[PDB]
């Protein structure tokens, strides 16, 4: 993500940060 | 991650002084605190190297504020005019801060003088508008007066008067100081005779002199007659010459630079006169300095009554709203209401 | 009871007001904005005095994206799901003005799939029995003469540009990969009425924003105010325009009292 | 009446009227359940 | 009309939270006397310009200068709109109020070329007229801004001589109830004082006083 | 109170807390600590090239400054703690632009070695 | 109270409220000095093998308290909130017990704490003549030391008006004076401690000597900088103005936040019940008694349970 | 605008009238 | 003594002498030593007893004006003296006027006397006019100041009242930055809202000097006749025209007097493209400046704009000269690189329909009707010029 | 265009 | 003449007989010529001469309440506290617009 | 008690101090010389209120619309105790017919 064409480096890097920490946490269950 | 109200996640400690080590923090730990992970799309980084040591400066302003944030809180200067004016506006705030702590609190005990004020509620008469001096400054005041009472009682505004009183009172505050940083602070409240204010008009005059020879070079080379002190007119002639030849759309009309040469010559003569009294070398005074000492005493007599006249103006409004309503009373008038007092048909 | 305003950012969000101001004298898909603003503004300190709110005004924002034929760099590296050809993804950000301060109520992401799911397989084998019934009663409104309180710089440039951009997505979505589900999607995107608010309530509605991370809340506020251009200057303007057009509709209400009462006495 | 310009019966009446809104306006009915 | 509610965010404090943050504190303001009945420039907010108020010429003095005028008492009409003037006060010269600040900067010849009559000297009597005496009072301050020693004002000039019922139509600018003021929109001050400055004790149609400091009166109890 | 509304000593007056040392009277340090505290030697802008860099030099106090991303956020507050030649404010700098390569050869030299480099050379 | 500007003099209710509170006088009578009559002696409150707590109750007409921690091994004494109307018994007590006064702890800089602070350093500093006494305080109280002269005008303490505070003097954290080369009793105070608001259980303490540590806790809400003292080895908590017997501090004074005071009451719920809390006013209590029979703590947790995000607790009638 | 009709022939007339307006509006390239 | 003159390319005519007001005078440079003793005497303070016996209005102005900027705001905020806002506007260290407006609103929110907030936070319209005119004068010296004035006007619109005084100053703010399109489009919005253009800023728009704080103070004793003339013709032009015609006349004189001749013809380029009916004065004024420059700084669409305005209201000789100058500049070897003036099919019939409508009533347009058609369709035989000279001589 | 109830210049004008 | 020292029962009788409209506005500006001590005594005498002390006069007063309410207003004032053509074209242009918009329809 | 309820129905209401436009305090003096009390006003039926509102009080349609929330609730006119000697607090609880509309 280069900042020249993509000015939303504050949001796009923040949301992909929160995709993985909701995945690497072990409190969640993949089974219903 | 997402947080829940009332449920918090407990986390282990790093066991390094807590979150903030009160005993101290080293260089490489504070290096990471220096270059804090701010979003660089809205973060300006800046450093300056001054010989041995260097200073880092990092500022970040968020995107969700610039439509509602103040112009003073986020001093963003989108022009070169706002850069030069915004730096000068923020310089005067900082310079009064680092000078204002030298004479009030957090200052030397010999650099703190106080004023007493008592204003009458009825007659609006100022009583006891004195300064609160120590015993060293009061030994300077009678040393000033006993010399000047020895010279002005043989000839010539009454007997019990203080000769050049607002000049020696302004010099007694400067004489009793012990730090040079608080000495220039008292020079600034006394008509702005401090060395930082005098050096700015010396630079403004020498740039007007260097511009006066620039207009003298242009007008002599074009033709190949002038007023007396051309450097006062030199910002007004340069503004028209740059407007005439095409580089510049606006010519100047501001005549505040008129008389500026003899003004800053008088300001530097006022400055050298007052430090001549601080060293108590007033036993010999030339006729040029004595005519300067008379006009400086009346100029220093009205600058200490700036605060007392504003309070006097408010006290006039207080007695104005307490007046009797209407056009007046029948017992307290010498003139009829519907007639002018100088009217020829006054008495019907 | 409402007024809509549109905004089109060509060549992405980098053509916004905050990204264009710089210091002098020293491609992507276009973004289409649409702010629905009804006259719904009330004070919740009367019903409950424990709430320290003087003014609460709700207004909706629909942001859609459209790929132009001028971008060359990122043609088919990934299939773009924001296009009306591919899913027609749009973000419905319901906003609120809480004492002249913009607060997000919900962030919804709706596509043609969510309109297709609610109409065909929202239940086990059928759709929702109420969402199918609300689509069975959809009578059109009579044409009301709109008034043009636009920006003065774009007041005389082009007039029918929001009408052109409204049918630009309308012919693109009805002729899309999702063909018969666009009447279910227009009522899903219907911001004026109770059938559109119930249909958007059948979708997810987004997470609780105060339950989100604080890094997410500041980045979402930096995106809407800073990048998208929907700022507090607009958020203060919406409550002003809700107040001015309430005054404009009160005079038309006073003209209709006079028009009715004069028509009765001339016949009686 | 000379120094202050008011009297103590007139002082108590104007004191009760300068803050009438923040004194008592509601009954504060209802029940508050524990959320934690 | 019809009692438009206001868009300002002033609010009285609740019945649950304690009173806090007493470096700003609203209280009700009631002055001694009423001043709404008086002339506009002798009210409370114009009390600092009391010595700038021109001397009053009355009706019977105006009828005396109508019959027996003096060669250097210049009656000057300060009415601005030409549509609202219908009759001519005698021995008067037209100098509109919007042009007084530029008229008195002219020379002796340029005043004749721009107004058609000679510029009065700084020592003669000048008498100003208006509809209610408001435009003549604002012109009287501009006539006293320049060094004119004798500046006079007839309050209610046209409306009493000609018996008309007109006004100078000063708008006296008050914000429309959609214009939200400064302290709601801004981060100029911290959040505790922002909530406490916007607090008012009572209805918001009356006047209030903001205290910059307060100490608890421990001596009552 | 009402006395601390407008600066100096106001709410958002960031210069009322104090000033920096700006003196060689303490912490005589080496070239080692200056290099690890460079702006250019940090990781977060070493891989960043979209922001513009301006290398300037004072003609009076003799400092070498570098400011990056100034056109995006042109704050007038930056450099306010500069303290030019003899305890003056940062309005007495009168900076002149220098290039990238001649900034590196002037950064290691002392303050007097920068000044005669400008007057008698280049 | 505040500066009499133009609108405060032209207000009728300012002349009316001064008639209701003080009768026909209109001027509030100040808080005077306790005379040599009706004054009690210094009591020994606690004796422990590590330290000794000696105190005096109702030493001001603000009904404030004066305490002192006496270390048995180092013979070093420390005053907490040094405000006594007679700091002459305290100088004779440390002189007759072979003690050395090194620092003075201050929880907050109201007029109930620093009214006789210059008298404390002068009288106890004169006795050590036949190293000076330090002041330990928090820089958030800078706004209250500027208005120390304003507080003395309202409460009638005219003799302590024209006195520069010793914490206002140039310390090691300040730039120094550049005196003429041709006096450091007031020019430089090397013994001065500025406490930080980042208070933890790890490193935010004062080594009193012989292994007792005085953990200072930043707990605002009644004041901008409010530093409690907690001695975990002796179960002693100098709450200052935060917690008293069956009541908490005021919030109706400037720079006092009700929601900051509720967060200050929540940061003492990890301490045991036998921790004898020693307030700045009134009688001492235990922390377990205030968790059971204090309505201010009961309202603080009841609003927290029902879902109040900004819980605001605080008194408007009580101690300064 | 949306107009409701009662027949097939008037819908054939209007759609022929609608195409008369769309070709008189500017012919494509 | 011989100083050069800036090339305004303005007509020397007795009609347009009011537009000549605003030119800098070499007469004023000669009387500068005559005013040198007058400036020197005013730099000294009066005595203490004369200041003490001064009236309450005079002593407030002369001390607060000598006070620093922030200390003067402290006395205003404490005693609630809101009428001393023009005294602090002229301070010796007063910042840019976008800072002074927020400091004006900061003083009334922390003011000691609190009115109802619809009357408390409402600044007078002369203050908002003076604050923008200080900002517009700063836009003349640096055009990049407009971005902060856009943020300033974005807050003054939402906090103060939208008056024709504050909108006319904002047109002057957009004009001085070089924005030719949106300045005329804001003026057309005032004409559609029936808002009159302010004659005070109209005299200040045609004066690209004289920073308006020292104009109301009276620091320039001369040029007040020039200030009165522009206010009176602004009163004249509003009687028969709208507000966009008055503002477009002021933008033509401003760009002529700032030596920015490129943006001067963009005003006529924008006025025809927007639909603004120009006044008859600025049409004849545009002909004479085109005669002064001989069509040097002109484009193909600018001469298409002038011929459109002269067809609806204009003389035949002014229309014949601008078409003769455009075609002869095409024949010059200097302008052979630049493209020629081309009239499209719809606009050429429109200007011929208007010149035929004038020719049915007028005799001067009927004999020169085919000569107008010969000039726009590019086919100009010289025998039409030969018969024109033959009918003139006979 | 106004018809006033009272007038002070008019009785002085009629006798003159 | 000494306006504050006229008999107070004489002034409140001469002010009670003011019923014409143009001379009633003369009384409103003439009432400011009295003193503040006099104008609060004119209220108390006029209230008693029409109230309980009506027998002091030889003939009773006539009820002039519009003079009574103005004197009670004027005494409370002196005491301390304890463009029709251009507007009519605006409204006619709006009704012209609403008939074009269809908000004011014709007969059905 | 009839005096205070008509005072609260005419004063400012709420945290925003919304002024009640209709003044119901002008109908207080014509209510008490009839001899009808606030407790007697709750005993009036629907038939007796229309006679009182049209003939006696001459209440308008907007003044009757603001007084009807006080009558439909049957608010008891009992002066509650306060911290002061002069109490302006009435019990705003709804009355029951078993206890004479006294709540
Ligand atoms: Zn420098
Ligand atoms: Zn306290
Ligand atoms: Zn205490
Ligand atoms: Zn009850």
């Amino acid at each position: 993500l280069p900042p020249s064409d993509f000015p939303e480096n504050a949001l796009l890097k923040c949301i992909e940060k929160e995709i993985e920490d909701e995945a690497l946490r072990l409190d969640k269950e993949e089974c219903p | 991650a997402r947080r829940k109200w009332g449920q918090k996640t407990w986390s282990p400690t790093a066991t390094n002084g807590g979150a903030a080590p009160a005993n101290g923090v080293s260089a490489q730990e504070a290096l990471q605190i220096a270059y804090r992970p701010m979003p660089p799309s809205q973060t300006v980084e800046y450093e300056e190297d001054f010989g041995h040591n260097l200073m880092i400066h990092r500022e970040y302003i968020s995107k969700r504020c610039r439509d509602r944030v103040s112009f003073e809180l986020s001093a963003l200067s989108y022009s070169n005019l706002e850069l030069r004016r915004g730096q000068e506006h923020l310089a005067g705030i900082m310079n009064r801060e680092r000078r204002g702590v030298s004479v009030g609190a957090s200052g030397a005990p010999d650099d703190q003088v106080q004023m007493q004020t008592d204003v009458d509620a009825n007659s609006r008469e100022v009583l006891s508008a004195r300064y609160l001096f120590n015993e060293r400054r009061l030994q300077f005041c009678d040393r000033f007066q006993n010399f000047f009472q020895s010279k002005l009682e043989n000839s010539a505004n009454g007997h019990e008067k203080q000769h050049l009183f607002s000049l020696m009172e302004a010099c007694a505050v400067i004489f009793g100081c012990e730090t040079e940083a608080a000495r220039e602070t008292y020079y600034r409240m006394f008509l702005g005779l401090d060395s930082e204010t005098l050096l700015e008009e010396d630079e403004a005059l020498r740039n007007r002199i260097a511009d006066a020879k620039l207009v003298q070079r242009v007008l002599e080379n074009n033709k190949g007659n002038l007023p007396e002190e051309f450097e006062e007119y030199a910002p007004l002639y340069k503004a028209y010459i740059t407007h005439a030849v095409g580089k510049g759309p606006v010519a100047s009309y501001d005549i505040s630079t008129l008389g500026s040469t003899g003004l800053t010559a008088e300001r530097r003569r006022w400055r050298t006169l007052m430090e001549k009294i601080v060293r108590e070398d007033y036993h010999t005074m030339t006729e040029v300095e004595q005519m300067d000492a008379i006009v400086l005493n009346e100029q220093l007599h009205t600058v200490k009554f700036f605060d007392l006249k504003i309070g006097d103006a408010i006290r006039d409004i207080l007695q104005l709203l307490q007046r009797e309503t209407g056009v007046g009373s029948s017992v307290n008038r010498d003139t009829p209401v519907g007639i002018s007092p100088n009217n020829p048909e006054r008495r019907v | 009871n409402y007024f809509v305003m549109t905004r089109t950012l060509k060549n992405g969000v980098q053509s916004a007001e905050l990204n264009n101001r710089r210091y002098r004298s020293v491609s992507r898909a276009d973004v289409h904005l649409t702010v629905f603003a009804p006259f719904r503004v009330y004070d919740p300190s009367l019903h409950d005095p424990t709430v320290d709110i003087c003014e609460w005004s709700s207004f909706d924002l629909v942001v859609q994206k459209t790929v132009p034929d001028n971008m060359v760099a990122n043609k088919l590296l990934q299939p773009l799901s924001c296009t009306p050809q591919d899913g027609a993804l749009s973000m419905y950000v319901c906003l609120a003005s809480v004492n002249s301060e913009m607060r997000i109520r919900s962030i919804q992401l709706l596509s043609m799939k969510e309109a297709q799911a609610l109409v065909e397989h929202a239940c086990f084998g059928n759709g929702e029995p109420l969402f199918l019934e609300l689509l069975r009663r959809r009578g059109r409104r009579r044409p009301l003469v709109e008034r043009r309180f636009d920006d003065p710089r774009l007041r005389y440039e082009e007039v029918a540009q929001p009408q052109q951009v409204a049918d630009e997505a309308a012919v693109a979505c009805s002729s899309s990969c999702y063909g018969p589900y666009y009447p279910a999607f227009e009522m899903l995107m219907d911001s004026c009425g109770s059938a559109g608010e119930y249909s958007r309530a059948l979708c997810y509605g987004g997470p609780y924003v105060s339950e989100l991370s604080r890094e997410l809340c500041d980045a979402l506020l930096d995106y809407i105010k800073g990048d998208l251009g929907v700022s507090d200057q607009l958020c203060e303007y919406v409550c002003q325009m809700q107040f001015f057009l309430e005054q404009e509709e009160y005079m038309t209400w006073l003209g209709q009292v006079q028009h009715v009462a004069n028509a009765v006495s001339r016949t009686a | 009446m000379t120094v202050h310009g008011t009297s103590l019966p007139s002082t108590y009446r104007m004191h009760k009227d300068i803050n009438k809104a923040q004194r008592n306006d509601r009954k504060l009915s209802g029940n508050r359940f524990k959320v934690l | 009309q019809a009692d438009r509610r206001t868009r300002h965010h002033m609010m009285v404090d609740g019945q649950i939270n304690p009173r806090e943050w007493f470096n700003w504190h609203p209280k009700e303001y009631q002055p001694w006397y009423f001043d709404r009945h008086k002339f506009l420039y002798e009210q409370r907010q114009y009390a600092q310009f009391h010595h700038l108020l021109c001397h009053q010429v009355y009706l019977k003095d105006m009828l005396h200068l109508m019959r027996y005028p003096e060669p250097y008492t210049h009656i000057i009409d300060c009415r601005t709109s030409t549509q609202k003037m219908h009759r001519w006060v005698p021995h008067s010269l037209w100098l509109p109020r919007d042009e007084v600040e530029y008229a008195l900067q002219l020379s002796a010849d340029e005043f004749l070329d721009m107004y058609g009559f000679r510029k009065p000297d700084k020592s003669d009597d000048v008498i100003l007229l208006s509809h209610n005496g408001i435009y003549s009072e604002q012109a009287g301050w501009e006539w006293k801004k320049q060094f004119f020693q004798h500046v006079y004002n007839y309050r209610g000039g046209t409306n009493e001589l000609f018996g008309e019922s007109y006004s100078d139509m000063n708008v006296s600018d008050v914000l429309s109830p959609w214009k939200g003021p400064f302290p709601q929109s801004g981060v100029f001050v911290d959040k505790w004082s922002k909530r406490k400055v916007l607090t008012r004790t009572g209805p918001f149609d009356r006047q209030y006083e903001m205290q910059d400091f307060a100490l608890p009166d421990l001596e009552l109890e | 109170s009402r006395s601390t509304v407008f600066g100096p000593g106001s709410l958002y007056s960031f210069t009322k807390f104090g000033s920096f040392n700006r003196s060689p009277t303490n912490c005589t340090l080496n070239k080692r600590m200056k290099d690890i505290f460079r702006l250019e030697n940090q990781k977060h802008i070493r891989n960043d090239f979209d922001r513009e860099r301006r290398y300037r030099m004072c003609t009076k106090c003799g400092i070498t400054t570098v400011t990056i991303n100034f056109n995006n956020v042109p704050s007038a507050r930056v450099g306010l703690w500069g303290r030019c030649a003899d305890d003056k404010d940062y309005t007495h700098h009168r900076m002149v632009d220098i290039t990238q390569r001649e900034y590196e050869v002037l950064r290691e030299s002392p303050v007097e070695k920068r000044l005669n480099w400008w007057r008698y050379e280049r | 109270s505040y500066t009499p500007n133009l609108t405060s003099l032209t207000n009728q209710v300012n002349r009316s409220e001064r008639l209701r509170k003080w009768g026909s006088a209109g001027v509030p009578p100040g808080v005077p000095r306790i005379p040599r009559l009706e004054a009690k002696g210094i009591a020994i409150l606690h004796e422990s093998p590590k330290v000794i707590l000696a105190g005096r109750s109702r030493c001001n007409n603000f009904d404030s308290n004066q305490y002192m921690l006496i270390n048995k091994a180092t013979k070093r004494c420390l005053l907490v909130d040094a405000s006594d109307d007679w700091p002459d018994d305290w100088a004779a007590f440390i002189g007759a017990s072979d003690l050395t006064l090194t620092h003075v702890f201050l929880t907050h800089c109201h007029i109930d704490n620093i009214i006789n602070l210059n008298a404390f350093l002068t009288i106890c500093g004169s006795r050590q003549k036949q190293d000076e006494i330090g002041v330990m305080w928090c820089p958030a109280e800078e706004c209250w030391v500027q208005n120390f002269k304003r507080s003395c005008e309202r409460y009638g303490r005219f003799e302590e008006m024209h006195q520069v505070l010793p914490m206002m003097c140039r310390s090691l954290y300040t730039p120094q004076h550049l005196v003429d080369p041709v006096r450091n009793a007031r020019h430089l105070r090397r013994n001065d401690v500025l406490l930080s608001a980042a208070t933890n259980r790890a490193t935010s303490f004062i080594d009193f000597g012989n292994g007792v540590l005085l953990y200072y806790i930043f707990s605002p809400g009644h004041s901008p900088g409010h530093m409690m003292l907690h001695i975990p080895t002796e179960r002693i908590l100098f709450s200052g103005d935060l917690l008293f017997f069956n009541k908490v501090g005021r919030v109706d004074l400037p720079w006092a936040t009700g929601v900051r005071l509720a967060e200050s009451l929540r940061l003492l719920e990890a301490l045991p019940d036998n921790t004898v809390v020693v307030p700045g006013h009134g009688r001492m209590t235990t922390l377990g008694r205030e968790r059971r029979e204090n309505k201010a703590l009961q309202q603080c947790y009841q609003r927290q349970e029902i879902g109040k995000q900004e819980v605001s607790v605080g008194f408007n009638e009580g101690y300064l | 605008q949306q107009v409701v009709y009662r027949s097939i022939r008037d819908c054939r007339e209007r759609a022929f009238h609608l195409i008369q307006e769309l070709v008189s509006s500017p012919g494509v390239a | 003594t011989q100083l050069p003159d800036p090339p305004y390319y303005l007509p020397h005519s007795p009609r347009f002498d009011a537009e000549r007001c605003g030119t800098f005078n070499k007469k004023w440079l000669l009387n500068l030593p005559a005013l040198k003793p007058l400036v020197r005497n005013s730099t000294y303070l009066p005595k203490k007893e004369e200041l003490w016996r001064a009236p309450t209005h005079e002593a407030l102005e002369t001390i607060i004006g000598h006070l620093p900027y922030h200390d003067a705001l402290r006395y205003i905020t404490e005693h609630s003296l809101f009428l001393l806002f023009p005294t602090v506007l002229r301070a010796r260290d007063a910042p840019l006027p976008h800072v002074i407006y927020e400091d004006f609103m900061k003083s009334c929110t922390f003011a000691s006397l609190q009115n109802p907030p619809e009357e408390q936070f409402a600044l007078p319209s002369v203050l908002l006019r003076t604050l923008l005119c200080m900002a517009a004068y700063h836009c003349t010296l640096d055009a990049d100041y407009f971005t902060t004035c856009q943020m300033l006007f974005g807050r003054m619109e939402q906090q103060q009242q939208t008056t024709p005084e504050v909108l006319s100053a904002w047109v002057y703010c957009c004009t001085a930055s070089g924005r030719v399109d949106e300045a005329l489009t804001y003026a057309k919005y005032m004409a559609d809202c029936s808002a009159p253009f302010d004659v005070t800023v109209f005299s200040l728009m045609q004066h690209p000097s004289l920073n308006p704080i020292e104009v109301e103070d009276g620091s320039v004793p001369h040029s007040a006749k020039g200030l009165l003339l522009q206010r009176r013709l602004g009163n004249r032009l509003h009687t028969a025209y709208r507000s966009d015609a008055v503002a477009a006349h002021g933008m033509f004189v401003y760009y002529a007097l700032t030596l920015s001749h490129v943006r001067k013809w963009e005003v006529i380029r924008a006025a025809a493209a927007l639909g603004v009916t120009l006044a008859e004065r600025t049409v004849v004024l545009a002909v004479e400046v085109f005669a002064r420059e001989k069509g040097m700084r002109c484009g193909p669409k600018t001469v298409k704009a002038l011929t459109h305005f002269l067809a609806q209201d204009g003389t035949v000789g002014h229309l014949l000269y601008v078409l003769l100058r455009a075609r002869k500049n095409e024949l010059l070897p200097e302008f052979r690189d630049l493209p020629h003036t081309t009239f499209s099919e719809e606009e050429q019939e429109l200007v011929l329909q208007c010149v035929a409508q004038r020719a049915r009533h007028d005799d001067s347009f009927a004999v020169a009707a085919t000569l107008v058609s010969s000039l726009v369709r590019e086919d100009d035989p010289s025998e039409l010029l030969m018969a024109f000279a033959r009918a003139a001589r006979n | 265009k106004s018809d006033p109830a009272v007038d002070n210049v008019a009785p002085l004008r009629d006798e003159d | 003449a000494d306006l504050d020292r006229v008999e107070a029962r004489s002034v409140v009788i001469a002010l009670n007989a003011v019923t014409n409209a143009d001379v009633y506005e003369f009384v409103k500006k003439y009432l400011f010529n009295f003193g503040e001590r006099k104008v609060k005594f004119l209220r108390t005498t006029y209230s008693d001469l029409r109230g309980h002390g009506a027998g002091k006069l030889r003939i009773p007063l006539k009820e002039n309440d519009n003079m009574y309410y103005h004197v009670c207003w004027h005494s409370s004032i002196r005491s301390p506290r304890q463009p029709n053509a251009k507007i009519d074209d605006i409204v006619k242009d709006k009704i012209e617009k609403w008939k074009a918009e269809g908000l004011l329809p014709e007969d059905y | 008690s009839l005096k205070l309820i008509l005072e609260k129905l005419s004063g400012h209401v709420g945290r925003r101090q919304y002024k009640m436009l209709c003044n119901l305090e002008k109908h207080y003096d014509k209510l008490k010389d009839e001899g009808i009390d606030w407790h007697e006003l709750k005993w009036l039926s629907r038939e007796e209120l229309i006679v009182l509102f049209d003939k006696v009080l001459h209440l308008t349609r907007t003044e009757r619309a603001a007084l009807l929330p006080a009558i439909e609730a049957k608010v008891c006119g009992v002066l509650r105790q306060t911290d002061s000697r002069h109490s302006t607090v009435v019990c705003m609880n709804r009355g029951n017919a078993n206890h004479g509309w006294r709540c």
